[PDB]
């Protein structure tokens, strides 16, 4: 920060709930805990300009966990192809996806 | 079968409203050294139906200065909220089991104000607007105390669920721990619902029937039965919270019966109070309910925060 | 979720467009500010519930607190404006140019 | 009296929670193998669906990492019906 | 006289008693000799979804026991 | 000042009760011995799974089983 | 019921749009109330009860004061409803139509990534904890009393000092 | 105002920015900005006249929107990255919206239209605080995120602030607006270099404060608010013309005075990055910033204007107002260039 | 620098206090009319309101003006007596007592002891009538309605 | 007691089914009476009560009196007296009840 | 959907009831019955004019106290934390601060109305 009075005195008024992997009230993990932890543990000691390209894989995995865009694309593609095939009459959905399965437990 | 449940929850409440009107008139009569209705039925058990039918045969008033949209929509909202408030009520097993029932009640009532407050504006007239602003003042007065009272009371229950109060009161009532909170809750239920001595919105001698002076027919009837439904609701809330009846898992109808008894007692108490006292002033109500009730309310909230701790009586989260 | 976040951001933008593009009254501007507050609240709350970040859930209550204090002082200024000019209009406030 | 009663309630709660603790493992095991079953079913269907499109790995990931990333209610229950999708959401939120 | 108020009070009471006993018995009738389940936390919902999927019929209130 | 409080108990007894109850709420937690069992009871509640621990071979005080002698005996919560 | 959340979001957009067109503060407050209701409903749809209930309560208690004020200050002889102005009615209709056309446009230039009409309701809750307890909203807010006690003091100071500010502005 | 209220309000004013500095959460940052907002309005509206009501309403309504926009930026960052800090790999639209709202908070052009109005609508104090202390936290936001800002609008806004402040102060007979346009120009000089060694931004800030505070005191000593009122100073308190002259000629940056150091070193660090013609334009409009200061100091120190008959009463009586800090701040300005390497 | 637009611009005041057309005090007006149940019979009572508190009261009576005095001028002294019963219509016997006393004074005649005694008796009965009336109607207005029904039996 | 019969007052004329002209009607108070009768929503009835309202009464020949509410509102039932005993007004109210009992409206509608 | 159903049922009850109230009866409309009441006589002005409110400060502080309620209301969950001292002190501070503000307003005559 501008005036690191917290680091001066060792207190944490606000710098302990800065992100997701940070002390949820009872120990319930937020989603992308692992991804954010890994990104942050890569980007430590480094600052900025070097972390933005030496810790890019981990940030990209985090971004896909949180915003989760490529899985939307993947399922949308699978669904679109399925609808095309069912319209053409090529695909035949099974019982365990039409609503008739043997429940496991 | 859920729709049959809706029936068994809704139609008897409406008959209860209708006969509460009769009970009000007759109790006020006998307190006033007279007999109320005893003509139209054997002992006047048809006057409510007569009033309803006659009100729905009268021509409604659509004035010229009015805003017809809010005008027609306000009684709708009034009755809808009065009738949705009965939904989570555990008597003992509710129709809709919510985890934040008291917040549902609070928000529903704070929205029920807007029926008065939009009908008064839409009905373009003076006494109408007077009633609306008096409703604003009334709500400003009572809402804070209602919330903090209810907080302090449930601070020994452990949740906002209404059904947990039954187990909180398995061996005792919450009236002996909190009779002061119960007093103030009662008088805030009396300020809510616009019931005497805190009427101050249809104050026939100050205003000429505020927020209903331009309403004649079934709309006015809707406002009427909304009021007389909220009365029974608030008595039901007081007797679920403080006057906890006996659950007895094998005998739940016992809970329902004792609930009936206590709710009737507290409603008759509302009517009694109408008959006994004169009306407050809507600034004297503020002075009362800020300068006497809110200090003691905050002090007793501090007390009820301390009390689970220094007694090792912190309740459970389910 | 992306749909509703888009819609909520467009709602914020509409309320911002509103409070920028003035009309005669000022109360309407204050209400547009309240609407922006509300959309921001819902965005924060939905992000927190999605991510299951119960550590950030104290943020929207703070938003409501400070926004209501903002509304309070705005309404007090409105009381003063009416006591001066009488009619709430923002066109009467045109004497600091000179 | 309230003190003593809430004292007992905080013990009945201990009992209930301890039962929950004792039965967490069975539910966890069954949850695991059920999720894995559903994912294998999705995969065995995606294979026959997208057998024809030019460049498509059927069990491909969206992550550079290799560790277990638990799925979510849309990947799972994606190819399934609308009732299952609308009970995953809106199932607890809309009480029984 | 004051006992001429008890008719209206009686209708009122018979009408206020029904919403409770009716809800209780409807719950017992649909769910079957059982109180309607409360699911205040996700764990209870998990238990009920489980018991649904155990039944063979999509009903959480059959209570399969030690016959399995 | 005793006379002042004597006057205030007659005129304006609502604020006297309020200040009394405020000070009582602040002072009584300092007094009781039961005040400390509250945190202990809130701690005892197992909302989350007690995750087991690997036997390093140097965990004597840690039990090998639920109903062993070791660990925090919750009998202080019984017969409190 | 898969388009539930999208309908709620669209209704909220329309409420805030009719707000931004600025009729008298009566109908503006009506719009605030309806939009806060819708906000509560979607916050519940995403698994949050407390936050929605509190938006509803706060905005109701606020629009009460707005009514009390606008009857005194922001009142005219003719309060200018939405229909009062042909131009406002036209911009309202045009705004609905424009947002509909915009949604149908961005559902084309990107198959998915901003809006998914095709898969709608499939991406709401994102990894619920199917087995859980002591997990609702309210624990996180109650952390204002433990592990986030600076939010509590700073908010309390805002309110406290706001009282003095009110008195001074009004005096 | 009773003392309890003054304690509360000045504590809040002091704690707004202090929370803004000593906070890593952007949301507590926003909280501090809102304390600065809330607590200023009582003392703006203290004298209770239409001018004060208008000033307070304009301030409030302009700052609320900027606050909401900053909160939007923060919430969009939280959605994007699940954190409460503007990292790298954020969206330039978020960062630029933050910059726009912060410029509206400061008073930069083309968001400058409210500052001279508001400043004229309020006393000399509450112009000092508004122009000095309220600028410090909004600047702290930018200083904390300087390697993330786009180096294009950051400079267009600076250039617009320079030009418009110069041109506006060219024709203002009112002094409370001259100070405002000076603020606009100096914030322009700051914001231009803020992506380039932000230590110099704080340098210009400190220099600007040290120049403006004693100038406001000078105006306070006789409640001078006009060229004609400051011109009647060769009779009332004529021992101040020396310091007023040197302070104005430091504000309009002339070399031997330390008010040229910030412009000089800014031009240095801008020519070290091939930002040449922008610096040329800025340096050439600072001259017009100097012109009206020169006109003013003609009017008050070099070409003594007519006075009145009733100004002899002021000569009979005595004064106590110079707080002993006017001297220190006026002499540490105007005479501290040879110590510039220790300032940088 | 004098533009065309800044030509009408006037320099501000020295104390930052502009002279204004102080807004007219447009108090609100209300007919607390005759149908109103608190209007004790017929009473227009135009009153001005700055909210819900009264800045001016102008009672426009004239709604039970018949012309009793002119009709009395046209009637005899006995024919005119029931007008006095009908003037104050909750204290009837006292009004006719006053009229009777006046006509007796004009006649230089006194009534006997028994008549005077029953006259004062019924005068005090009228006092109890009107005091019941006043007290209980005042209470009705204020909100307390049971004294009315308790005392109207008496 | 009137509430025994279902006859309770309401202050607003729009929540009212009947008006009882219990007093003297003056030239200054007649517009108000007619405004009130108008504002009453139909079905609506009028009871003239007392000689001063049936006819002009004891103030028939005066300059400020209308010589009957017949000229301003249509009266359904006339109650005589100065004053009429409340016994008598009650008789007249029950006579108005009997009048309502024989309205035969839907009958004639069917016979249109 | 149970709750949605209950509310729709109540809604439709109210609307059917209003439909009956409007389209069942008979109508005889004319301008002298559809104009505002004002007790027999005519209004001297419109009701859409300023109604000076004399408790506005009380309204604003009610808003702030509403926020205080919103801050106090998480306590039933705050009590099942392990600390039970920080929450105690912080709730004490919040309530005491609110009471101090109420006392300042009271003494400065903010709860009194603007005569
Ligand atoms: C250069 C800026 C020039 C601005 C022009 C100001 C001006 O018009 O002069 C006032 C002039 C009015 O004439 P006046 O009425 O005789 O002045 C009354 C004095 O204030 C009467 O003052 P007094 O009666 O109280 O006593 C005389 C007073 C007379 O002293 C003064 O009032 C002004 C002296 C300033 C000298 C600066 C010369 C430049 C030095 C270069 C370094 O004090 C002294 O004796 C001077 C002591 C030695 C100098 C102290 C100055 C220290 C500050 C140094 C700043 C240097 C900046 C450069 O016009
Ligand atoms: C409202 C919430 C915000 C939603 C966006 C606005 C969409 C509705 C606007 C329709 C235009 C209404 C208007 O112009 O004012 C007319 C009216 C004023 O009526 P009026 O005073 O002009 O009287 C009209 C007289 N007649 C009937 C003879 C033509 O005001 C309203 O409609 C506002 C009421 C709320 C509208 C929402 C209705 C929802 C339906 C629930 C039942
Ligand atoms: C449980 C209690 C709650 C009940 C609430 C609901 C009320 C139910 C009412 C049931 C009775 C229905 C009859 C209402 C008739 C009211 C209208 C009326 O009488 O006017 C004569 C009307 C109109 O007849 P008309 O055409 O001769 O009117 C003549 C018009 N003028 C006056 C101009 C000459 O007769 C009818 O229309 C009767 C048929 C309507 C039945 C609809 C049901
Ligand atoms: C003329 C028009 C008049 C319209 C009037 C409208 C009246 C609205 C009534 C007031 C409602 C305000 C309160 C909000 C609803 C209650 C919220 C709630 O807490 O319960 C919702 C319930 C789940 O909530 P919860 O109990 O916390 O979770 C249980 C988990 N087993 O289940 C849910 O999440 C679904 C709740 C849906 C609420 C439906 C609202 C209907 C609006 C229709 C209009
Ligand atoms: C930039 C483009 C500007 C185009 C100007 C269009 C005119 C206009 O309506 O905007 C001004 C309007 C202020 O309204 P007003 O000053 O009262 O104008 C007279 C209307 N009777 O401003 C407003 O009332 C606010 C309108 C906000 C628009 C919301 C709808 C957006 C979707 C279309
Ligand atoms: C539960 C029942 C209720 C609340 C009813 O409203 C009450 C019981 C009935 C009333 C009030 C009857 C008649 C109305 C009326 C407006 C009379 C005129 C009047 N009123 C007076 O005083 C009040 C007088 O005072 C001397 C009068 O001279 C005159 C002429
Ligand atoms: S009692 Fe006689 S004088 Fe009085 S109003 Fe009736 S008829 Fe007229």
């Amino acid at each position: 920060p501008f005036l690191d009075i917290q680091k001066k005195l060792g207190i944490s008024l606000d710098r302990h709930f800065m992100f997701l992997s940070a002390e949820q009230p009872y120990k319930n993990a937020a989603r992308c805990h692992a991804f954010e932890k890994e990104w942050i543990e890569c980007a430590h000691g480094i600052g900025g300009t070097r972390a933005k390209k030496e810790c890019k894989i981990e940030f990209d995995d985090f971004e896909e966990c949180l915003l989760r865009y490529k899985t939307m694309r993947r399922m949308h593609d699978i669904k679109k192809q399925r609808e095309k095939l069912m319209k053409e009459g090529k695909y035949t959905p099974p019982p365990h996806h039409s609503g008739r399965e043997e429940p496991r437990p | 079968m859920f729709f049959i449940n809706i029936l068994t929850l809704l139609v008897p409440i409406l008959i209860a409203m209708a006969f509460l009107t009769l009970v009000e008139r007759k109790i006020l009569g006998y307190m006033q050294l007279r007999k109320g209705p005893n003509i139209v039925g054997p002992y006047g058990i048809l006057q409510p139906f007569a009033d309803a039918m006659k009100l729905f045969m009268k021509e409604p008033m659509r004035p010229l200065t009015t805003s017809m949209s809010l005008f027609i929509i306000a009684p709708t909202l009034s009755l809808t909220l009065a009738l949705s408030l009965w939904v989570p009520l555990p008597m003992p097993h509710p129709l809709i089991n919510l985890n934040l029932g008291i917040l549902f009640i609070l928000a529903t009532s704070s929205l029920s104000v807007y029926s008065i407050l939009w009908s008064g504006w839409a009905s373009n007239s003076k006494y109408s607007l007077f009633g609306a602003l008096r409703a604003v003042a009334q709500t400003i007065s009572y809402e804070v105390t209602m919330a903090i009272i209810l907080l302090s009371v449930l601070l020994m229950n452990g949740s906002y669920s209404l059904q947990t109060l039954i187990t909180t009161q398995e061996h005792m009532w919450l009236l002996l721990p909190a009779w002061p909170m119960a007093m103030m809750w009662f008088i805030s239920t009396l300020a809510e619902t616009n019931r005497a001595p805190f009427d101050l919105t249809e104050g026939e001698s100050e205003l000429v029937s505020g927020f209903n002076v331009e309403y004649a027919a079934g709309p006015f009837a809707l406002f009427f039965m909304a009021e007389y439904t909220n009365i029974i609701l608030m008595n039901a809330l007081t007797t679920i919270i403080f006057l906890g009846p006996l659950y007895y898992i094998n005998l739940p109808e016992l809970y329902s019966t004792n609930f009936m008894m206590e709710a009737l007692l507290l409603s008759s108490t509302f009517l009694w109070i109408r008959a006994s006292y004169p009306r407050f002033r809507y600034d004297q109500l503020m002075h009362l309910l800020w300068k006497n009730f809110l200090p003691l309310t905050l002090a007793l909230c501090m007390w009820h925060i301390s009390l689970p701790i220094f007694t090792a009586g912190v309740p459970p989260y389910m | 979720m992306p749909s509703t976040f888009f819609n909520l951001t467009m709602a914020f933008s509409l309320s911002l467009l509103g409070t920028l593009m003035f009309r005669s009254h000022l109360m309407s501007t204050l209400l547009c500010l309240e609407g922006m507050v509300l959309s921001l609240f819902i965005m924060t709350s939905v992000t927190s519930l999605n991510s299951n970040s119960m550590s950030s859930m104290p943020i929207p209550i703070t938003i409501l607190v400070f926004a209501a204090c903002e509304a309070a002082v705005g309404l007090a200024l409105l009381v003063k404006v009416s006591n001066t000019y009488g009619t709430d209009y923002v066109q009467n406030l045109n004497l600091l140019q000179c | 009296r309230m003190m003593r009663w809430n004292q007992e309630r905080r013990r009945l709660l201990i009992e209930d929670l301890e039962a929950r603790i004792a039965l967490m493992p069975l539910f966890q095991a069954e949850k695991d193998r059920r999720t894995l079953q559903i994912l294998r079913e999705n995969l065995e269907e995606e294979a026959i669906i997208m057998k024809d499109v030019p460049n498509w790995k059927v069990g491909e990931s969206v992550f550079h990492t290799t560790r277990w990333v638990p799925p979510l209610i849309g990947e799972m229950y994606g190819l399934r019906t609308k009732e299952e999708m609308s009970n995953a959401n809106f199932g607890f939120t809309w009480y029984t | 006289m004051w006992f001429e108020i008890l008719p209206g009070l009686a209708i009122m009471g018979v009408c206020l008693v029904i919403p409770g006993v009716s809800t209780a018995y409807i719950h017992k009738f649909t769910n079957g000799g059982k109180e309607k389940r409360v699911a205040r936390v996700q764990y209870q919902w998990y238990l009920m979804e489980r018991d649904r999927r155990i039944s063979g019929v999509n009903r959480y209130y059959v209570s399969k026991g030690l016959e399995n | 000042i005793s006379a002042f409080l004597k006057n205030a108990w007659a005129k304006e007894p609502v604020l006297v009760v309020s200040f009394s109850v405020w000070g009582l709420a602040i002072i009584m937690p300092m007094i009781s011995p039961y005040t400390k069992y509250a945190s202990m009871i809130n701690k005892a509640t197992p909302y989350n799974y007690p995750v087991p621990v690997r036997d390093d071979g140097n965990m004597p005080d840690v039990p090998s089983h639920p109903q062993d002698p070791l660990g925090p005996s919750l009998d202080w919560l019984k017969n409190l | 019921m898969n388009n539930y959340i999208f309908v709620l979001s669209s209704l909220f957009l329309v409420g805030c749009l009719g707000l931004a067109l600025k009729p008298s503060p009566i109908y503006g407050g009506l719009g605030l109330i309806v939009s806060g209701f819708v906000g509560c409903l979607m916050v519940l749809g995403f698994g949050g009860s407390f936050l929605g209930l509190m938006v509803f309560l706060i905005y109701l208690g606020g629009m009460l004061v707005v009514f009390g004020y606008t009857t005194a200050m922001a009142t005219e002889e003719y309060p200018e409803t939405w229909g009062s102005n042909w131009l406002i009615l036209g911009f309202l209709v045009l705004g609905v139509i424009m947002e509909v056309f915009l949604i149908c446009v961005l559902n084309y230039y990107d198959e998915v990534g901003v809006i998914n009409l095709d898969g709608l309701g499939d991406w709401l809750m994102y990894e619920v904890d199917d087995v859980g307890v002591m997990l609702e909203g309210g624990i996180g807010v109650a952390a204002m009393y433990s592990c986030a006690t600076w939010m509590m003091v700073v908010a309390g100071w805002s309110l406290f000092a706001g009282i003095f500010i009110i008195i001074e502005i009004t005096r | 105002m009773n003392p309890i209220t003054l304690a509360i309000i000045y504590f809040t004013i002091f704690l707004g920015p202090v929370i803004t500095m000593s906070s890593t959460n952007l949301m507590l940052m926003w909280v501090g900005l809102e304390f600065s907002l809330l607590a200023i309005i009582p003392m703006l509206i203290n004298k209770k006249n239409p001018r004060s009501t208008e000033a307070a309403t304009k301030y409030f309504v302009t700052q609320a929107t900027a606050s909401m926009i900053i909160l939007l930026a923060i919430v969009l960052n939280y959605k994007q990255l699940g954190t409460w800090m503007f990292q790298q790999q954020t969206n330039g639209l978020i960062l630029n919206m933050t910059l726009m709202a912060l410029s509206m908070k400061l008073g930069l052009a083309p968001f400058h239209f409210w500052l001279p109005e508001v400043t004229q609508g309020i006393p000399l104090h509450m112009g000092l605080i508004l122009l000095t202390w309220q600028k410090i936290a909004p600047l702290s936001i930018l200083i904390q995120i300087y390697p993330l800002l786009n180096s294009t609008i950051i400079l267009m806004l600076a250039i617009t602030s320079i030009f418009m402040g110069a041109w506006g102060g060219l024709n203002q007979t009112q002094m409370r607006k001259i100070m405002a346009y000076s603020s606009i120009a100096h914030m322009g000089w700051m914001l231009a270099i803020l992506p380039y060694n932000p230590s110099l931004t704080l340098l210009n800030l400190m220099i600007y404060i040290i120049l403006t505070a004693p100038m406001f005191m000078a105006l306070m000593l006789n409640n001078s608010m006009t060229i004609n009122s400051i011109s009647l100073l060769w009779n009332k308190t004529p021992a101040m013309l020396t310091m007023i002259s040197l302070m104005l000629l430091s504000l309009g940056g002339l070399p031997p005075l330390t008010g040229f150091l910030p412009k000089w070193i800014i031009i240095t660090e801008l020519m070290k990055n091939n930002c040449l013609i922008m610096a040329t334009l800025m340096a050439m409009m600072a001259l017009l910033n100097l012109f009206f200061y020169t006109r003013l100091i003609y009017s008050t120190s070099l070409t003594m204007f007519p006075t009145n008959n009733n100004s002899k009463m002021m000569t009979h009586q005595t004064k106590t107002k110079p707080n002993l800090m006017f001297s220190t701040l006026a002499i540490m300005s105007t005479m501290t260039l040879p110590l510039a390497p220790q300032l940088i | 620098y004098p533009s065309k637009e800044t030509a009408h611009w006037k320099p501000p005041p020295w104390n930052d206090v502009d002279i204004l057309k102080e807004k007219a005090v447009t108090n609100m007006t209300l007919n607390f009319g005759p149908q109103h149940p608190a209007a004790h019979g017929v009473l227009r009572l135009v009153l001005e309101l700055s909210g819900e508190m009264v800045r001016k009261c102008d009672p426009h009576i004239g709604l039970l003006h018949r012309g009793t005095e002119k009709l009395i001028e046209y009637k005899t002294y006995l024919q005119a007596l029931p007008y006095f019963d009908r003037l104050d219509y909750v204290s009837m016997m006292c009004n006719e007592q006053a009229y009777s006393i006046a006509v007796e004074k004009l006649l230089n005649i006194q009534p006997p002891p028994r008549a005077q005694w029953i006259r004062v008796l019924f005068g005090e009965i009228t006092r109890i009538l009107n005091h019941i009336m006043a007290v209980t109607t005042h209470a009705l207005d204020i909100g307390a309605m049971t004294p009315f029904f308790w005392m109207f039996e008496e | 007691d009137m509430d025994r019969f279902g006859v309770v007052f309401r202050a607003s004329p729009r929540q009212a089914d009947v008006m009882i002209v219990a007093g003297t009607l003056t030239n200054k108070m007649a517009p108000a009476l007619r405004k009130v009768y108008d504002q009453m929503p139909e079905p609506r009835y009028v009871v003239s009560m007392g000689s001063c309202a049936n006819g002009g009464g004891y103030y028939h020949y005066s300059y400020s009196v209308v010589r009957g509410c017949d000229r301003i509102v249509p009266v359904d039932i006339y109650v005589p007296g100065c004053p009429p005993t409340a016994e008598a007004l009650l008789y007249g109210i029950l006579q108005l009840q009997r009048k309502i009992k024989r309205e035969q409206k839907l009958k004639i509608w069917y016979r249109r | 959907m149970n709750l949605y159903t209950v509310i729709f049922i109540n809604i439709l009850l109210s609307l059917t009831l209003i439909l009956v109230a409007f389209w069942l009866p008979q109508m005889n409309l004319y301008s002298e019955k559809a104009n505002p009441y004002e007790c027999g006589f005519d209004p001297t002005s419109s009701a859409r004019l300023p109604f000076s409110m004399k408790f506005f400060l009380v309204a604003i502080t009610f808003l702030l106290f509403d926020l205080e309620i919103a801050l106090l209301l998480p306590l039933p969950w705050a009590i099942q934390t392990i600390k039970t001292s920080t929450m105690m002190i912080m709730a004490f501070i919040l309530v005491t601060i609110l009471s101090l503000g109420l006392a300042y307003e009271w003494t400065q005559k903010g709860l009194e109305w603007t005569e």
